[PDB]
């Protein structure tokens, strides 16, 4: 009765959406960067590996300084390393020691890091006596912890197994808001570059743009066919790229409301976990199931570059603010620099 | 975006033959397995065949080996499943499931609660009038 | 220059006590073993733990041997993104209630669980320990043949017990019957895949609260064994 | 789970009330942000060893 | 003048095929951390310094019969060779021992094994050899009175020694040596049976050997028939008073010793999985360039 009214209705609007979508579609990105000169030969070079850990590698993040940054071992170790001169700066253990995401905050007086013990933790780093302790527990996700970012010191958003994301107030500890929406666990989450959006991609093959401060969904993005492993931000912060287990990385666009471009090949059948943009944008960096990396040209879908330098699965991926270096996580327990 | 719709099924009395139908649309069809699942009243999610992605390997749960036949047709994207001497067991809600990802010999959550890459189904009533 | 060299003195010498501890953390970590035990609703996964959040340890000590064993708490029941964790597990125990072949068929979920973990692409790897309980309860309903394992798996009217199979004192052959077909439902997927990369270690368990542990410790050490031949080419 | 379809169905009304431009002036706009910053990504254009934190 | 390019042809290929054996595992043992690859890393350097011994021993077997040897030289010259096999065959008697002790406890090799005690083992190892190679020098009767003019071995060292060896260091080795790997084979043998008959019950349920036996004869024919032609002979030559032994054991059976320093890395090195990768990948470096 009314659930097949609803369901005619639900199709309708969808129906809708997909025609002022192919009304907005005149050109393509391909049709106009097609006189744009090409990147050309990307050749980046190990510069240097950062051993240490005992088991496979999750997650890593870039301090804002460009020279720190913090890596996640499911061997119960979170690692802070000074990438320059290579000395290991912290070395935290965790009570569980299956972790899966870590955080620095953008001061630089905290870390944060959670997994399938369904709890975000907050290290403090700056502390006047003894060695970094934990400061802080966020309760309540009833679903593995997938990632985090910091807002601020006091701000924090985290996305769940639990098919939630969530933005917590760290002093008092309490969940401030929760965002709803996603059928599938969400995997990963980025940050716009003011702070006032996000977005975030699940396991039902879609993607979701949220307005921090309202609590609510804003666009849904779809065209992907399986889950979505990674996530990030154009520079502008008025598109994003999504890899997926499919095979492809994809490209977005806020204001055209659909996706502008598919990046793939013939010989790529794994799928990807880890996205990102160089400083200018024109490069999108993607880490496979292949044991590789691949640079692409991010104007004209063309792979202009292969970073082939470990023995297992790459994990996660990250770029300096600086836009000097790339950094590369991988199951064989090892980090690598790339520049 | 990946969608399945489930056709056909109604009622149907004991020993009867019926036919269901799966149109898919928004992904490659031919890159995955595909599944065929139940739920009766009052009961979980059941398992019920299963079909590779060339159609060479097929397997079938136990109750209805020898009266149902899965077959899959790649070049208009539709998966057919041909239901024969049917039962009051066979009374519930069918739907067809895909694996949740392409080039791949396991399928982990097909019949799980809210599984993402599932249709709405379709009802299957064995009654004698 | 002088308050550099200060610098990296200190950032020397912090970075060797790190390494030092990293040591005795290697040392710790090479000697224990770890688990992941995966049951279902009524399967008697909880008899196990007994015997002996978003996931629960439980620590047990064999021989001056040490091992850890995890076990689900509150996750979601999809499993394809969190079970990847356990790649490294010296193996994941797994345990089935043999008893609920007539969702109204568990043992054909169970089946098709079991077929998912092993033809995982991540772990190609890992062992298993299978353990079908609730041996009473099948014995039980196998001499009172108000149900009957046929027509839930009709292939069971063609099957012949094992001429190398050992049944219990006082045990039917309708029950050992029953039994090893049911193991061998197992059997037939294990033993399809691997190219002795992993293999599978079935047991019967009912209730006993020092054997289990025994049956792990065992299987345990000829994985390692196994392992370490195949790495000198002798298996 | 009536009460979950008229979720959908909300959030289906208010995501199809938002205006969008075409296609072509967002790849414009994307292609003149990659112009305008061409010259200051270390990744696209080498820059000398001496400059280099990493050697 | 035979004699010489033998040698040398020899000794050259020793340190070539053992020098890449070497910097391969130098290069896994960087990326990957395990005590079986120092020990085979061991096994390598011991090779090469066993064909850079028998390159110092080219000059007077080509172009110098003329100029005669100082018995200091001589002695030296003949006791650094002995030492590098001796280091060797030790070498290979602690990796049997390591994988012995790996198959059989598995539970407490996990426990106690680390880096420390294998560079433990490889100093004494070498220490033992270096000591065994140069000790007769300080003892008598273990040399020959007569003349030293003419450098070669048997002019220096009386028979005896090789004798107290070959009761001493080789055959009880040897023993042990066969010992372990029948063992293993035996343990084998069980797991191996025991797989066999799960996969016949899964073939029941689907509706429709000699592997480690080879392996083990080839490792005890590589371990026993390189050296035990040399020290029979010298027993046979110690019982009588047979002066035509002299010749041969000095450039006949002392061959198929040296030649045990090129079946080691084929069968300890090549047949490894990871280790042939690395050669594999070592392949393309050249070519490329
Ligand atoms: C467990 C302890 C142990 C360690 N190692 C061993 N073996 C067997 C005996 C060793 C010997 N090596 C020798 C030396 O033999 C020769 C040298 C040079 C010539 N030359 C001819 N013309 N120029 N040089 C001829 C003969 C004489 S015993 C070598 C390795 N056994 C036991």
């Amino acid at each position: 009765s009314e659930l097949d009214q609803l369901r005619q209705e639900a199709e309708q609007l969808k129906n809708q959406i997909r025609d002022a979508r192919k009304a907005c579609a005149d050109a393509t990105l391909s049709q106009i960067t097609n006189n744009i000169d090409p990147v050309g030969r990307i050749q980046m070079r190990t510069r240097r590996t950062l051993r240490g850990h005992l088991a496979k590698i999750y997650a890593m993040h870039w301090g804002t300084d460009s020279r720190l940054l913090v890596s996640a071992s499911q061997d119960g170790k979170l690692i802070i390393w000074d990438s320059y001169t290579t000395n290991k700066v912290h070395a935290i253990p965790l009570r569980s020691s299956w972790v899966m995401t870590c955080a620095y905050a953008p001061s630089g007086n905290y870390v944060a890091c959670g997994g399938l013990d369904n709890i975000c933790s907050i290290y403090n780093l700056k502390t006047r006596e003894g060695n970094v302790r934990v400061s802080r527990e966020l309760a309540g996700h009833t679903g593995y912890l997938s990632c985090c970012r910091f807002l601020d010191d006091n701000q924090i958003v985290t996305s769940s197994g639990d098919t939630t994301c969530a933005l917590w107030d760290i002093e008092t500890g309490q969940q401030t808001t929760t965002f709803t929406g996603h059928t599938g666990d969400v995997m990963s989450l980025s940050l716009a570059p003011d702070t006032r959006l996000f977005v975030s991609g699940a396991c039902d093959a879609s993607a979701k743009l949220w307005d921090v401060r309202e609590g609510m969904c804003r666009q849904t993005f779809t065209g992907h066919e399986s889950d979505i492993n990674a996530i990030c931000f154009f520079p502008n912060g008025n598109a994003f790229a999504t890899g997926s287990d499919d095979a492809t990385c994809r490209l977005f666009d806020l204001r055209a409301d659909q996706e502008l471009m598919t990046y793939s090949h013939d010989n790529i059948i794994c799928g990807i976990t880890s996205v990102s943009f160089s400083k200018s944008g024109r490069l999108l960096l993607a880490g496979y199931d292949d044991f590789n990396c691949n640079v692409w040209d991010a104007l004209k879908a063309d792979r202009a570059g292969v970073l082939a330098g470990h023995d297992n699965r790459v994990s996660c991926l990250g770029v300096t603010d600086d836009g000097m270096a790339v950094a590369t996580g991988s199951w064989d327990s090892f980090l690598k620099i790339w520049n | 975006q990946v969608q399945l719709q489930e056709s056909g099924g109604g009622l149907v009395q004991p020993g009867g033959s019926l036919r269901l139908s799966c149109a898919a649309s928004g992904f490659t069809f031919s890159n995955y397995k595909m599944n065929w699942v139940r739920q009766a009243p009052g009961k979980g999610l059941e398992w019920v065949s299963d079909i590779s992605q060339s159609g060479a390997s097929i397997s079938y749960t136990g109750s209805v080996k020898g009266r149902f036949t899965i077959s899959r047709d790649n070049a208009k994207n539709t998966l057919y499943l041909q239901m024969n001497s049917l039962k009051p067991e066979d009374t519930a809600v069918y739907y067809c499931a895909r694996c949740p990802a392409p080039f791949t010999r396991d399928c982990f959550d097909v019949t799980s609660t809210t599984y993402a890459y599932r249709g709405q189904g379709t009802q299957v009533t064995v009654s004698s009038h | 220059t002088e308050d550099q060299r200060n610098e990296e003195k200190a950032q020397r010498e912090a970075n060797k006590k790190i390494e030092k501890q990293l040591q005795k953390d290697k040392q710790v970590y090479r000697a224990t073993h770890r688990l992941l035990l995966l049951g279902a609703g009524e399967s008697g996964k909880n008899t196990i733990v007994k015997q002996m959040s978003g996931i629960f340890e439980t620590k047990f000590q064999v021989d001056k041997v040490n091992f850890h064993m995890f076990d689900v708490g509150a996750q979601r029941d999809e499993r394809r993104k969190w079970i990847q964790c356990f790649n490294d597990v010296t193996a994941i125990i797994f345990v089935v209630a043999s008893s609920s072949y007539n969702q109204t068929n568990r043992l054909q979920a169970a089946l098709k669980l079991f077929d998912s973990i092993w033809n995982n692409k991540w772990l190609r790897d890992t062992s298993v320990i299978l353990f079908l309980n609730k041996q009473d309860l099948l014995a039980e309903k196998v001499l009172a043949g108000k149900s009957k394992i046929e027509d839930y798996f009709p292939e069971f009217a063609r099957y012949t017990t094992p001429e190398d199979a050992t049944p219990e004192p006082g045990e039917d052959p309708r029950v050992t019957r029953a039994k090893y077909f049911i193991r061998d439902e197992f059997l037939r997927i294990s033993t399809a895949s691997g190219d002795g990369r992993h293999y599978c270690y079935p047991h019967f368990t009912c209730a006993v609260d020092t054997e289990n542990i025994r049956r792990v410790f065992n299987d345990c050490r000829d994985i390692i064994q196994r392992m370490h031949l195949r790495q000198y080419e002798l298996l | 789970s009536i009460a979950q379809a008229r979720k959908l169905v909300e959030q289906l009304k208010m995501e199809a009330n938002i205006d969008r431009i075409k296609v072509s002036k967002a790849a414009a706009d994307l292609m003149a942000y990659c112009e305008a910053h061409a010259k200051e990504d270390p990744l696209l254009t080498p820059v000398p060893a001496s400059e280099n934190p990493f050697r | 003048f035979s004699f010489g390019v033998i040698l040398a042809v020899l000794a050259s290929l020793i340190i070539a095929t053992n020098t890449l054996v070497a910097v391969a595992v130098l290069l896994l043992i960087h990326k990957n951390d395990g005590v079986s690859l120092c020990f085979t890393l061991n096994l390598a350097v011991a090779d090469t310094l066993i064909g850079v011994a028998i390159s110092g021993l080219l000059t007077d077997q080509l172009s110098s019969p003329s100029r005669p040897t100082q018995k200091t030289l001589c002695s030296l010259r003949m006791a650094f060779v002995t030492s590098s096999a001796a280091a060797s065959v030790l070498t290979v008697m602690l990796i049997t021992f390591d994988r012995y002790l790996a198959i059989k406890q598995p539970f407490r090799y996990l426990k106690i094994m680390s880096g420390f005690v294998a560079g433990a083992c490889i100093a004494g190892l070498w220490l033992v050899s270096y000591l065994i190679g140069f000790l007769p020098l300080g003892i008598p009767m273990f040399q020959q009175t007569a003349y030293k003019g003419q450098c070669s071995f048997f002019a220096v060292f009386h028979p005896h020694f090789v004798l107290t060896l070959s009761c001493v260091g080789f055959f009880p080795a040897m023993l042990l040596f066969v010992f372990f790997y029948c063992d293993m084979l035996k343990i084998a043998s069980m797991h191996s049976q025991q797989i066999r008959k799960m996969e016949h019950a899964g073939a029941m349920a689907g509706g429709y050997d000699f592997k480690a036996l080879r392996t083990v004869s080839v490792l005890i024919g590589s371990f026993a028939l390189c050296w035990t032609p040399f020290l029979i002979t010298g027993i046979v030559q110690v019982a009588c008073q047979e002066c035509h032994l002299y010749l041969v054991l000095e450039r006949y059976l002392w061959l198929l010793g040296v030649g045990n320093s090129l079946l080691n890395p084929l069968i300890y090195a090549y047949w490894q999985k990871e280790v042939r990768l690395q050669l594999y990948h070592m392949a393309l470096g050249v070519k490329k360039v």
